[PDB]
């Protein structure tokens, strides 16, 4: 449109209207060039491929792709704050993309014959990497300027080696569209119809639903014997009522579990040996063992024992500026996941007991644990909670059949996801790169609380507290930082 | 300001039972964990218990464990110690101490640090 | 003046230097130098 | 159980020249070592926090180092005001742990 | 469309008032046992029960008229009764749990209404600061003396049937072992094993045992005297006490009749390999106690009875895998609606000199009337 | 009907990852300072292109229920008659059943094609299905079965059959 | 209605406590109805 | 209320009486009247 | 109107539409001469 | 902290109307402390 005339402005805000949210968040970007302009063959041998549970098979690419797939990207800690005590559950609707103000820097100088290629992937056509939780999101704090992360896939391998199955994408087999400084990109993206997330704890535990004023009709085996003796031998039954809530009948029984190592804050308690990697929960699949991680939703731990946390059973996060290899307990935030404990198992705990044998008066009664429980019909369980900092939504594997597709690191799970956006370099070349903006729509539908309980909610509160620095603002170096994780369940239910 | 007034004061007899209370203002009470440290005469200051903010961690001295109890109510903002079947060398004068870290319910991480605001303290004498 | 005349913003738009050519998820904290002016009216009836 | 142990057991000095006192812990604690001193008669006060960080309210005076086993306590410019017992806390694991104590 | 009338009498309950009940105000002294909750003045009705009244029931309606005040014995034809319905399901759901207080079956028995309570999150005895409280009196109600009645219709959501009738593609479902009993005492073993050897699941460090539990066959076909500990639905006869009454006293069910789509509840759903086999090694297998489902799993859900109930409500969770409930009937998520009732308590003589306090005496009163169900099958 | 799915996937389920990019999760990298006495220590490390099997994954591999190992190495092959008590069976009202096919899994590990399920085939192999369906004859994975402790090492299972989780995919068995 | 542009999280009326013999704003064993606090109306915060 | 809002003020209000029950001293005597009435 | 027909029902809830909110109380009193 | 006397009635703060003293509670509106004291209130400033 012209060289001297801005083709966008700057879109950040957040409208609550009625029952819905609008989050619109805009940011300043640059992008490199990448390997040269080339694709680049990766394997593990490359680095050295120690581990068969490490090999993997792979290409490099020129281009470039944006991410904004959590949630610290379209929210604020104020508006976060605003979506958990007020409202019972939320889903997205609409989305909508813009990248705009384009500049390109001959390396530095202008270029204004220079272009930037970009496009979306909305036949999925491509790997689409965006659910594996990676770095380099849209900054929570708007005036940061970000640094597009560069794409790459994985595909089949034997070792380092690929096989006959492999795949190789060209991503200039797409057609792009090219932008110079006066002109812009933008589309309009329609989510799939997702269930709402649950943004609320159970005031009642899947056991006690019961009225604690009634027997029950039913009647359970009190007792096997009279006394001590030698053939005492006799059939009791009671009736299952207040005074015994262990043994009445039950409609609903608790979800899945998968167990989890139990691992201790307090470090002396822990076992003295390298039980890391060894101890821990995996699935193998093609002779290579996977690590379990996070695994089923499940209760971090048991009332009273707060200490501990599940080895591979829980979102950790690191605190700003906590670096990459081998940091300290304090330097990273282990979240907790217990409001889902009126339904769902303690992850370190094992499902319950079953019978393994027949009882006759030459053998006990002999029980066993039950180390890991798929779905049994009755159950009921709550998905995983969704944080600030954790990930939106994820690709359902498209494959002949799934099982509650919800995604195990939380959030949305879709089988037409928010299709991937690409972007490059148009390019011995001359070095470049270009700079420019991005801003996001985001349309909210929200689930209001009607709730009759008489007292007042758990809510999401800012500590008063006089300290030295405010939580979620700059420090004086000027770094933003994020203290803790959020969680989005606040508020109550009935079971 | 943040004010640690405990009273168990006593003097009991050995195997008796006695209760201290700490009763705590100025600060979030949830939000940071309460210890017992304690001063035997003339000698060095010893840790007793702590109980986590939220009471989900209670953490006991090898020699005070499975004797002593801590616990906290959260309606008086007061932090208590029972201890019972108490023994010579329990007499000391015993002091509460204000954690330095702050914590949440959000986050499993270990609820003892450094002991920012102690307090007077009260005798126990057996 | 309960709703005085409007407090006005103004700010240059960050433009980066030179990002790496691998990528990094900390900021950029290297820019151009940059200033701008202008022209300013403003119009008051009494 | 970890043992902290301080090496000076008591002390005495010239005012307003350096005083140093150093505790060496059983096992690798990193930075979890506290500060404290306790005068006759007073509860206790928290110097020093995770090795060296200093409490609010502490001289600039004080300062503390070492990681690991090692951790020293270093007192520049000692006053009137500075003569009591003090004692070093592991903060690492529970039970926690306080030093023997240095009189100065 | 069968149709239902009975008669009841409703007191007052607690004294007119609200009261925390929990694991210390039964005397309490154990974890599994542990609770927290309130008591209400409110009564209820359930005629959940298939005797107060493939199938399933389409409509509903419900009546509530002839209405008697009675203070202590002579009429009162002033004061009031207060019923309301629980139709955006905010109150705790009781109806569900297979309590005492149906209609009776026969039609000119004479039933007393059970008194409304429920449950929420405890630790121990004390309450976490997430539990919720209740008051009734917050929600709108209707008021109703000698002269007024009380009715509504409800719509049940859309279920399925219920079953009326008793190299390989599929396979049969899902398994979680119960223990084998014998109707011969001499059989069993000499032991205490009801609590010890029973199928339990643990939630939150509070085992429950697994009643009636998952769906399966109660014995294997020729054998009739076995059934499974806690697996099975056991009814009271006539007169039966509330406490230890032998085996003669009571009616255990038996599943049998699904036996063909379902395993043995005593049995190992099978057997899979547990290492590689090689010359040094021979195959080994072992037992398979519990299985979750399977794709090309078949199954049948749980037979209902007479005295079974009907329906039960599928809690609001994320997720549930066939929410068919497993004591057995349809599952729904909005069930019929609690029908909530109590006599409006009446103030006794005030002092006539000001006090501040709440007034705490009451006269002796309760009421009695007429309900009518009707319901479309 | 749905349309019967007639192809391979070129990605497996433990591959869907970026190779480029680190996550920005932690695990628990390890729990010793060194060797020796008294050196529990807590150390977490990102997750990223260099160790792919720590990683958090939004989904997992189908059900399994295993089935024994025959060689077509006849000498490999254990000397006894373990057709029949070396397999995987359900049982119904009292009668045994073999399971066959049973559950679509792959039929081998990728690097052993002599290998093939006791009842879990047709010998048409499931090869293609490996990426996300397990190994008949593997173990689906480890389960920790204890509280590890200062007394007590972290102890694992084996899972020989799972059920259905949430968040499993799998394929069906080919025509 | 607020319409605050605030970046981080206000402070908001919560019920502290974890476990406790009664919960706030109830019914106590004997049926007694007590307020524990005197509550205010002033949390969410505004420019001067 | 106070999380959610910066203000709040009453606009109208509905009084109503009803369901009235005169006694005697105790027994219910029906042709008692209530004398009731606001001063507007 | 009647001994045996009510003057009126237990009105308790409190609606929140929009920009207002709507409470309603009904207590059960006693008034003696 | 408190001085030991009687104050209570011939320290407070009051208003004199037609010749009879009367207290002056709660009074004008104003801060209870100072920041960082909590344990002062004003004699009959605010509502108990």
């Amino acid at each position: 449109d012209g060289v001297g005339s801005s083709s966008g402005n700057w879109h950040c805000d957040s409208q609550w209207l009625g029952d819905r949210v609008i989050t619109t968040s805009t940011r300043t970007w640059a992008l490199p060039t990448y390997n040269n302009h080339l694709y680049k063959q990766i394997s593990n041998s490359t680095s050295g491929g120690s581990s068969n549970d490490n090999a993997y098979f792979g290409y490099s690419t020129p281009w470039g792709y944006f991410d904004f797939n959590r949630f610290h990207c379209h929210f604020s800690p104020r508006d976060w704050q605003r979506l958990i005590n007020n409202n019972w559950g939320f889903r997205p609707k609409r989305l909508n993309f813009k990248l705009f103000n384009i500049q390109v820097k001959e390396v530095i100088a202008n270029n204004l014959t220079s272009t930037v290629q970009v496009f979306t992937d909305s036949d999925y056509q491509l790997p689409y990497v965006l659910g594996s939780a990676h770095e380099g999101c849209l900054p929570p704090f708007p005036a940061d300027v970000f640094m597009i992360p560069q794409y790459g896939y994985l595909t089949l391998n034997d070792g380092s080696q690929a096989v006959g199955r492999s795949s190789f994408y060209c991503l200039e087999y797409f057609p792009s569209q090219m932008l110079r400084t006066g002109n812009n990109f933008q589309f309009s993206y329609e989510f799939e119809n997702v269930p709402f997330h649950s943004s609320y704890a159970h005031s009642q535990s899947l056991d006690r639903l019961m009225n604690p004023l009634i027997d029950q009709y039913l009647y359970y085996l009190s007792k096997t014997i009279n006394g001590s003796g030698q053939n005492q031998q006799t059939l009791k039954f009671s009736v299952a009522g207040p005074s015994n809530m262990a043994v009445q009948g039950r409609n609903y029984i608790p979800g899945p579990s998968y167990r989890q190592q139990r691992v201790s804050t307090t470090v002396t308690q822990n076992n003295n040996s390298e039980f890391a990697w060894p101890g821990a929960s995996s699935w193998a699949l093609n002779g290579r063992n996977s690590l379990m991680n996070p695994g089923p939703a499940m209760a971090s731990h048991k009332e009273g024992e707060d200490r501990f946390f599940p080895l591979s059973g829980s979102l950790i996060f690191g605190k700003q500026g906590t670096g990459r290899d081998n940091v300290d307990a304090d330097k990273v935030m282990i979240t907790n996941e217990e409001e889902i404990k009126t339904t769902n198992p303690v992850a370190t705990e094992s499902y319950g007991q079953v019978a393994t044998n027949h009882q006759s008066a030459q053998a006990q009664a002999q029980t066993g644990w039950v180390q890991n429980q798929g779905i049994l019909p009755g159950m009921v369980w709550q998905d995983r909670d969704v944080y600030l900092q954790g990930p939106i939504w994820a690709k359902i594997p498209h494959t002949d059949g799934n099982f509650h597709p919800s995604p195990l690191m939380g959030g949305f799970g879709m089988k037409h996801p928010p299709p991937q956006i690409l972007i490059k370099n148009t390019p011995s070349f001359i070095t470049q790169y270009s700079t420019g903006q991005v801003s996001v729509e985001i349309e909210w539908e929200l689930q209001k609380e009607n709730s009759k309980r008489w007292n007042p909610e758990i809510q999401y509160t800012s500590n008063y507290y006089k300290s030295n620095n405010v939580e979620f603002a700059v420090n004086t170096e000027g770094v933003y930082s994020e203290p803790r994780p959020i969680g989005t369940r606040y508020l109550t239910r009935n079971l | 300001e943040v004010q640690l007034l405990e009273s168990g004061g006593g003097l009991v007899h050995p195997g008796g039972s006695l209760r201290l209370s700490c009763a705590a203002s100025g600060f979030p009470f949830s939000n940071f964990a309460m210890s017992w440290v304690r001063q035997a005469p003339g000698k060095g200051l010893e840790w007793v218990s702590t109980i986590s903010g939220s009471s989900g961690s209670t953490y006991y001295a090898d020699s005070v464990r499975g004797r002593f109890t801590i616990s906290r109510d959260y309606s008086k903002n007061t932090v208590y110690l029972e201890m019972n079947s108490l023994r010579a060398d329990d007499t000391a004068i015993y002091y509460c101490a204000k954690d330095r870290m702050i914590t949440f319910g959000e986050v499993i991480v270990k609820h003892y640090d450094a002991f920012e605001i102690w307090g007077q303290g009260t005798r126990v004498a057996v | 003046m309960k709703h005085p005349p409007p407090q006005i913003l103004i700010k240059n738009t960050p433009v980066p230097a030179d990002p790496p050519t691998a990528f990094n998820k900390d900021k950029l904290n290297s820019f151009i130098t940059q200033y701008s002016t202008g022209q300013v009216s403003v119009e008051i009836e009494w | 159980d970890i043992q902290m142990t301080q090496s000076p057991s008591s002390l005495s000095a010239s005012v307003g020249d350096r005083v140093t006192i150093t505790c060496r812990a059983s096992q690798t604690i990193s930075t979890n070592v506290n500060w404290y001193q306790q005068k006759p008669g007073k509860a206790p006060k928290l110097l020093i926090y995770a090795a060296s960080s200093l409490q609010s309210g502490v001289p600039s005076r004080f300062s503390g180092s070492g990681s690991g086993t090692d951790f020293t306590l270093t007192i520049s410019s000692l006053q009137p005001e500075d003569f009591a017992t003090f004692y070093c806390q592991q903060s690492y694991s529970a039970p926690l742990t306080f030093g023997e104590g240095t009189k100065v």
